[PDB]
């Protein structure tokens, strides 16, 4: 899922702010 | 934002540096 992906990872910041409500 | 692997805490400062305040939501951790 995609907090196995940020996790093992060098999450990008567009990833991470994908997060974001 | 950093760089590195951010599993563990650097997810959370990590998205607290990125959508702020608002944007997550994490459980009272004790």
């Amino acid at each position: 899922g995609i907090v196995e992906q940020c996790c093992t990872s060098i999450c990008s910041l567009y990833q991470l702010e994908n997060y974001c409500n | 934002f950093v760089n590195q692997h951010l599993c563990g805490s650097h997810l959370v400062e990590a998205l607290y540096l990125v959508c702020g305040e608002r944007g997550f939501f994490v459980t009272p951790a004790t």
